[PDB]
């Protein structure tokens, strides 16, 4: 195609009887040969801009502090995980039975065993808390 | 004078297994005539006089920590059991469980009394024996 | 000697009406002393000397369907009612129940003592009276 | 003759502070021996004799507000509290709540005997004691 | 404009090289120059028609008794509010705490204290009742 | 008209000057005179071919075995009902208070009345089981 020869940051113009007119204003084109620039992405609100949009290249995303990315690009933000909770994929869920965190951004490990140490439990845990192993 | 005892539990945790008891009378709550006596290391109350007696136990719980526990809690005296009693610790919507039991038993001469605390519960630990409110009882009702 | 006596419910089922008991000594639990007899026909505890004597009673009940039986449970001491108790059972989450009850009652020489159950319950069958457990006592105070 | 004492409840609302109590023995439910008596002024049992008594009380409660009314009551004997006693109330699912609680005391000579109601409950109103049945009473097992 | 000569009742008719044709049957303008008339509102159901419809004027609605207007002008009717409820402009709202009523389409005011007329209390109130005070 | 001539298994068909071509694959026309033939109902998954789609006659659907058909020609399926329920026309529905069904599609039939034959009643049933009745 004539349009092959528009490279990126351009685009084949139709309206132009097909000359290589660059991207217009917040727009790009990654690859050659393409008939429209796409839309530059925006991150407003819970989303910051991470790398700004160019004419060959896209903007990125990622949360505000506080907030960290879910799925695909970012496309959603999630408040960090408290106490109790760890980071999924499918995002923060609850330690299961038998285990704890007891910080906020944590990773849901075991109850310790007191009976290791040669201890007693004091304080059964929970999902947010430890065991409390006495002497 | 007379033929009676009233023993005080010292345990405060829950923990499957037999009562320790106070039976020093010189500590409040705790009587022991003549006739009656405390073996420490089986902890059993000992009856030397054969007869009938009213025999009674009570429990008394406490939370101890907000928001935690639940499920029941057992007391059984054992000369199966001669006389038995759970309550129910509620969830978290008050802080005390209260039981009480009492019964005429025949007791032999040398009979052995010993009581076995049960726990059917989760979070233990949120509740405790509450101190100086779980007794046993007894006084003698044959001439 | 002395001047007291205990009976232990026959019943199982819970049915609205007069209990009976056993009264033989020779049953465990069962105590009876002379001045007090059991009238098996009408199912009361005779009284022959007047005096003042603590009376009480216990009900122990017993899940015996499994995820079934709720309401409440009721015995009545008649001479309206001169003892009377309650016990809740609860929906399915344990499986047993108790209650007790005492008191200081004058009693008149030839006083007769009949107890009836009644019955507050959606699926009855699902709780039966606890062999055993369930027991009218007691004993003279007045010299 | 003999040594005890039953006292009833005047009270009927649920309002904290001393119960006061009805000890004329011509009353239906109220014994009084000699070396017990009933200080009107100051609501309290005045033990004569030194010694030890089995000392109970009970509580009972009935629903009077249809619907409505939730918590617990409590009552503490007084000689801190040397008897206690907590009743849930239930929300409306049953229109009665029934406590016991019993215990041997060593009682000093003019040993005087107070009781006091505490209620943690949401419509106070919807429950009251039932007349007749919360009740003092002791009965002494030393000779 | 030359539909701007055209009156309210009437409407700039396209075509009919823009004369000032009457609002057809069930239509109004209320002011001039309009292209075309609005079809008239109607009540039905829970609402009745409180003023017709002319061809200068649209109809207007309010409730049927037992019920009231919400929102707009009558954009929705509910039923009338009850014995623990008063009417907001969000529809009917339980009385908040202290306060009562005790009549059908009524106001929620505070509960009595009996103690300002040496009083005590007998049965505390609810959102449906006052308090029942006693000498 | 003239399509009218064309019979069950054909159709007029309008880019041919009105000839009657025979149903494409997959389609029907159960009477004459149509303009198109109707495509063929299929039968998948929880349903199977109860009766096969002709050039004159649709597919009917019955549903797989465990399964039995709710409304109109077949249109759902559902799981064949259980203890303590009975098939109805909205679906599988619980015995009301006082009847009882313990077979798998199964009706709900009253309880025993165990006085009628002098006997007593040991265990109250429930919508899943019977009474029990005892001498």
């Amino acid at each position: 195609d004539p349009c092959s020869n528009c490279p990126a940051g351009t685009f084949c113009d139709n309206n132009r009887n097909q000359i290589c007119s660059p991207c217009p204003p917040n727009s790009f084109s990654s690859a050659g040969g393409q008939r429209t620039c796409d839309i530059c992405r925006q991150c407003k609100g819970v989303f910051r801009t991470r790398k700004e949009c160019s004419s060959t290249s896209n903007a990125e995303c990622d949360c505000t502090p506080g907030f960290h990315c879910l799925g695909a690009g970012c496309s959603m933000c999630e408040q960090d995980c408290k106490q109790g909770q760890e980071l999924t994929k499918k995002g923060c869920k609850d330690c299961s039975f038998g285990t704890f965190n007891d910080q906020k951004r944590g990773i849901c490990r075991p109850w310790t065993d007191c009976s290791l140490d040669g201890k007693s439990v004091l304080v059964q845990g929970t999902k947010e808390r430890d065991v409390v192993c006495g002497p | 004078q007379g033929m009676f005892a009233q023993l005080v539990a010292q345990n405060v945790l829950l923990i499957d297994g037999p009562l320790s008891w106070y039976s020093d009378p010189g500590l409040a709550g705790v009587s022991l005539t003549g006739g009656l006596s405390y073996k420490e290391d089986t902890k059993e109350l000992v009856v030397a006089k054969a007869g009938v007696y009213y025999v009674f136990f009570q429990l008394e719980l406490r939370r101890v920590v907000a928001g935690e526990g639940s499920g029941s809690v057992s007391l059984a005296l054992h000369l199966a059991a001669a006389l038995a009693l759970t309550v129910d610790l509620p969830p978290a919507a008050r802080n005390s469980a209260f039981g009480f039991q009492g019964r005429l038993l025949h007791l032999s001469a040398g009979q052995r009394l010993g009581v076995h605390l049960h726990t059917e519960a989760r979070a233990r630990h949120a509740w405790q024996l509450t101190q100086g409110a779980t007794v046993l009882g007894l006084f003698r009702v044959t001439p």
